[PDB]
C-alpha cells in the first residue's frame, strides 16, 4: 500500500525508540490504531539515504484498517518516493509520456492497492480502474 | 441561523415524549431512503410509519401549511426545493455532513461493453467544467 | 459621483483660454472619430493639433499622469480599457448618450453575395445571448 | 474563489501556483481558456503541500488552488488562514485500484457498507469533522 | 432584471407580461430557458404598450417587458413608473423596407448622414433626453 | 407610410377643427411638424368605425420628415388596421404561415416603407429588408 504525506488524511511521525509507536489518546480516550509504515526521511537531493519504518496514522489509515478487518487478508504499508502524485509526463527516450508517483509505482508493481486521496480524473482512469469513492 | 436539529442521530429522535410539542418529520414511500434507514435505524421507520405522507410536493406544501416541520430526502433534491423556496424559507441542515453522503449514476446490466465508455466519458464532462455549466443551469442555489 | 464634463457640446470645449485651468483634450490619429470632428467641429481638430498623442496606451499613460485632461475614443474599447484600469481612476461619462452612437460590423466589397448570409448569422447570434455570453466572457464590468 | 478576473488577468503580486504534478494542473492544463493560470502556476510549483502551508502563512503565496478537506482542516487549525466558498471540480477521493483484479467488487462493496452506516462520521469525528 | 431567479418560476404574486404578438414574444420562443415565462406570460398579453402602462399603473400587474427609451420616457412622465438595472437584447430600431428597391442605399445613408452630425442628438433634445 | 401608435416616438392625436392639426410650440418656439394621418379606432365592431383622418407627429415622424426633406419624394402616412407589430402566425386551414400587423400590411403591397419602432431580429430579415438602424 502507498501514500502520501497529507497531514489531515496519513499523520506521518517518526517513531518513539525503534520501530515501536507513541501509544496515542483522543478526546474520547481512543487510542490511535496506528500502523507501522515504511518511509524516506526526504527526498534523494535533501536525504542521501535515510529510509526508516516509521509510524502512520489518520483518516485513510484508520479506513485501511477497516478494510483489513472486513476482508481477510493481510497487508503492507509504505510511501512514495518522490513527493508527486502522478502525472503523464514525458520521458527522453521515444518521446514518450511515461508516469511516476504513486501511479509510478504501482504500474511497476512496487505497490499494490493505492490507498490515499486520489483525485478521480479522466486519464487516471484512462488507464487503471478505480473504486467508487 | 440557528440550529434546530443537530443531525441524524439527535438525542430528540430517540422520544417523541421527550419534545414538548408532537414533533412530526417524513419521507416518500418505498424509497431508498427509507431502506437506508431501516439498516440504520429500524426505531426511525417504525416511529415515520405513522407519519408518511404521498411525495414531494405534497411535503413541500405540508411544510408551508404547517402540517409538518421536517422532510428526509435526497440531498441535492431539496437543495434545489430550498432554490425554488417561496423567499428563502424551507432552509436545509448543513450541506450533507451527518448523513449518507452517496451519488447518482449509471446503472448498467452486469457485463455490459458500455461501461468504461460512459465511464470516461462522464469523467471528461467533469474534467472540462461541463457539468459546472449543467449544474448552474439547472440548480441554482440562492441566498 | 460628479461629472466635471456633462456632453461634448459643453461650454469647456471651446476654448481653454475661457477657464482658468487650461486642459487638454486627446484623440487618435488617421480615424472616423477625426472625420466626425472635422465635420462637426473644425476647431476641435485645430486645437487638438496642439493636443495630439501616438499610442492609445501611451494616452492612458499620459492620462494617469495628469499631462493629458481629457481623453475622446470609441466607447466600448474605453469601457475595457476602465474596467482593467488599476483602482479604476479613470470613468467615462455617461454611456454613449450625448454622442455618435454607431456599431461595429463587418465591411464587405460592394456587390458581393455574402452580405444576406452574414446579415443572419450575426442576427441569429445576437437574438439568442450568445452574442452576451461573448461579451461577458471578453468585457469586464467592476466599478 | 475563481471568479476574480484578478486571477484571470493575474500580476506579479498576486502569486498563485500548485504542487507540481497533480490532479490541478491535469484540470488546469485541459481547459485551454485557463491556459493563462497555466502560464503562472509555472513560476511557484511546490513538492508538498505543507511547503504551500508554510510559503502562505508568511505571505510568500497569495492564492492556492487545493482540494477542500485538507484547507478546512488547516483553517480549523488555524484561525488566519481563511478558506473561499466558490467550489468547482466537484471530484471523488477514490481508493487507487488495479486492472482487471479480484478485489474490484469487493472492496468496492465494503467501500459502500461504510457509506450506508455512520462508520464515514466515526471518521470525521477522528479528524474531520472536529473543529479547532 | 432578468437574473432573478424568483420570476423563473413566477406565481400569482409575479404577475408581469408583454404586449401580444410583438418582438418580444418572439425572443423569448426563440430561447428554450426563457420558455417557463413563455408558458406564463402568454396567457396575460395585453393589446397595446398604454393598455399595460395603465394597468401596472394601478398595481394589477408587477413587472413589464419592453424596450429601453420608452420606459425611461414613462419614467419621466411618471415617477412610480421605474426601470431596472439591468439590460439585454441590445438591438436597433431601424427602418422596415421591402425587397429589392431603389430605396436601400440613400435611405441607410440619410440615416447614417442623421448619426454623423448632431441631429439625432437633438431629435433626443425633442423628446428622448426631455424629462418632466 | 405605416407606423403604429408609439407614445414617445409617434403621438397620434384627433384633429381640431376640419381635419387640421393644431400648430403647437416646443420650448424654443420651434412649430411642431405634424403630418395629416390617417387613423382608425381599435374596435370596429364594438363601435361605430368612421376612419378619420387625424394628426401624427413625435420623433418618427419628424425623422420621416428630414428622410423626405432629404431626397425628393412625397408620402402618405397612415396608420395599421390593428395594434400589433407583425409576427410569423400560423393560419388554422392546412396550418399555413402568415403575417399581420404592420409586416401583413407590408407583404400585402398595402405599404412601401415602415417608418416605425420596429425591432430588427432574424425572422423578419429573412423576409423583409432592414436599414442600418
Ligand atoms: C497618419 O496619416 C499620415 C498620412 O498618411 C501620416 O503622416 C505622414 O504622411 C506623409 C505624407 O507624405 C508620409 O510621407 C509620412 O510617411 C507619414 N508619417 C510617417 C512618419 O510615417 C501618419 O504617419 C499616419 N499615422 C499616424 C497614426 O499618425
Ligand atoms: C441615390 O443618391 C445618389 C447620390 O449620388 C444618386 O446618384 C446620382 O444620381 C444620378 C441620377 O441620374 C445618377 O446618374 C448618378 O449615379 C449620381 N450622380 C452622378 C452624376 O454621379 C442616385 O440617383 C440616388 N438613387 C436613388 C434615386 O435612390
Ligand atoms: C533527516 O534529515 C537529514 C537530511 O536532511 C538527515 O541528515 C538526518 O539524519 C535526518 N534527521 C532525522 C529527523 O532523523
Ligand atoms: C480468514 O483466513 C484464515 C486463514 O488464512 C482463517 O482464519 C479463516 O479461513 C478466515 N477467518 C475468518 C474469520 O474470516
Ligand atoms: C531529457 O533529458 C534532459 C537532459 O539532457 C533533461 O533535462 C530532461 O528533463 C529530459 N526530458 C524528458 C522529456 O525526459
Ligand atoms: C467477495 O464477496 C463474496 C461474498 O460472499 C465472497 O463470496 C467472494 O469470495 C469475495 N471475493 C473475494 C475474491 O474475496
Ligand atoms: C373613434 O373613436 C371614438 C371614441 O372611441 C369613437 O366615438 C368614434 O367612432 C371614432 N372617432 C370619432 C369620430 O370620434
Ligand atoms: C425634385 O424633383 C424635380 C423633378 O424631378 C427635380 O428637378 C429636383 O432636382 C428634385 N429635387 C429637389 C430639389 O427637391
Ligand atoms: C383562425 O383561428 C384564430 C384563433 O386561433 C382566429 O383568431 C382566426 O379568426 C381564425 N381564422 C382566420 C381568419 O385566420
Amino acid at each position: 500500500i502507498v501514500t502520501i504525506h497529507q497531514e489531515p488524511f496519513v499523520y506521518v511521525k517518526p517513531t518513539m525508540s525503534d520501530g515501536t509507536c507513541k501509544e496515542e489518546f483522543t478526546v474520547n480516550g481512543d487510542p490511535v490504531k496506528k500502523v507501522i509504515c515504511t518511509g524516506p526521511n526526504d527526498t534523494s537531493p535533501g536525504s542521501p539515504r535515510h529510509t526508516v519504518p516509521q509510524c502512520c496514522y489518520g483518516f485513510c489509515i484508520d479506513l485501511l484498517i477497516k478494510l483489513a478487518r472486513t476482508m481477510n487478508f493481510t497487508y503492507e504499508v509504505h510511501l512514495v518516493a518522490d513527493g508527486k502524485f502522478g502525472t503523464q509526463e514525458r520521458v527522453n527516450n521515444s518521446n514518450k509520456k511515461e508516469w511516476n508517483g504513486m501511479m509510478g509505482e504501482l504500474l511497476s508493481g512496487q505497490a499494490d492497492m493505492i490507498v490515499a486521496p486520489l483525485t478521480i480524473n479522466n486519464e487516471r482512469a484512462q488507464y487503471i480502474e478505480f473504486s467508487k469513492p | 441561523f440557528v440550529d434546530q436539529v443537530t443531525g441524524l442521530s439527535d438525542k430528540k429522535f430517540q422520544r417523541p415524549h421527550d419534545y414538548s410539542p408532537p414533533f412530526r418529520f417524513g419521507t416518500v414511500p418505498q424509497g431508498s431512503t427509507e431502506r437506508n434507514i431501516r439498516n440504520n435505524y429500524p426505531y426511525m421507520h417504525q416511529y415515520m410509519t405513522r407519519f408518511n405522507q404521498r411525495g414531494v410536493e405534497d411535503a413541500l406544501v405540508s411544510l408551508k401549511t404547517g402540517k409538518l416541520d421536517a422532510f428526509i430526502y435526497d440531498a441535492a433534491v431539496l437543495n434545489y426545493k430550498a432554490g425554488r423556496d417561496e423567499g428563502c424559507k424551507l432552509v436545509t441542515i448543513g450541506s450533507g455532513y451527518i448523513f449518507a453522503t452517496t451519488g447518482y449514476g449509471i446503472a448498467l446490466q452486469k457485463g455490459s461493453p458500455w461501461k468504461r465508455q460512459i465511464d470516461l466519458a462522464l469523467l471528461q464532462f467533469v474534467g472540462d467544467g461541463e457539468m459546472e455549466e449543467l449544474e448552474t443551469l439547472w440548480l441554482t442555489g440562492i441566498c | 459621483f460628479v461629472d466635471q464634463v456633462t456632453g461634448l457640446s459643453d461650454k469647456k470645449f471651446q476654448r481653454p483660454h475661457d477657464y482658468s485651468p487650461p486642459f487638454r483634450f486627446g484623440t487618435v490619429p488617421n480615424g472616423s472619430t477625426e472625420r466626425n470632428i472635422r465635420n462637426n467641429y473644425p476647431y476641435m481638430h485645430q486645437y487638438m493639433t496642439r493636443f495630439n498623442q501616438r499610442g492609445v496606451e501611451d494616452a492612458l499613460v499620459s492620462l494617469k499622469t495628469g499631462k493629458l485632461d481629457a481623453f475622446i475614443y470609441d466607447a466600448a474599447v474605453l469601457n475595457y480599457k476602465a474596467g482593467r484600469d488599476e483602482g479604476c481612476k479613470l470613468v467615462t461619462i455617461g454611456s454613449g448618450y450625448i454622442f455618435a452612437t454607431t456599431g461595429y460590423g463587418i465591411a464587405l466589397q460592394k456587390g458581393s453575395p455574402w452580405k444576406r448570409q452574414i446579415d443572419l448569422a450575426l442576427l441569429q447570434f445576437v437574438g439568442d445571448g450568445e452574442m452576451e455570453e461573448l461579451e461577458t466572457l471578453w468585457l469586464t464590468g467592476i466599478c | 474563489g475563481i471568479n476574480d478576473p484578478r486571477l484571470r488577468n493575474p500580476s506579479d503580486k498576486f502569486i498563485y501556483a500548485t504542487v507540481k504534478q497533480s490532479s490541478v494542473d491535469i484540470y488546469f492544463r485541459r481547459q485551454v481558456e485557463l491556459s493563462t493560470m497555466y502560464r503562472h502556476m509555472e513560476k511557484h510549483n511546490y513538492e508538498s503541500a505543507a511547503e504551500a502551508i508554510q510559503a502562505v502563512r508568511d505571505n510568500k503565496l497569495h492564492a492556492f488552488i487545493w482540494d477542500s478537506a485538507v484547507l478546512e482542516f488547516e483553517a480549523s487549525q488555524k484561525c488566519d488562514l481563511v478558506t473561499t466558498g466558490e467550489l468547482f471540480f466537484r471530484s471523488g477521493f477514490g481508493i487507487g485500484m488495479r486492472k482487471d483484479s479480484p478485489w474490484k467488487q469487493n472492496v468496492s462493496l465494503s467501500i459502500l457498507k461504510s457509506h450506508e452506516n455512520g462508520f464515514m462520521e466515526d471518521l470525521d469525528k477522528t479528524w474531520v469533522r472536529y473543529q479547532e
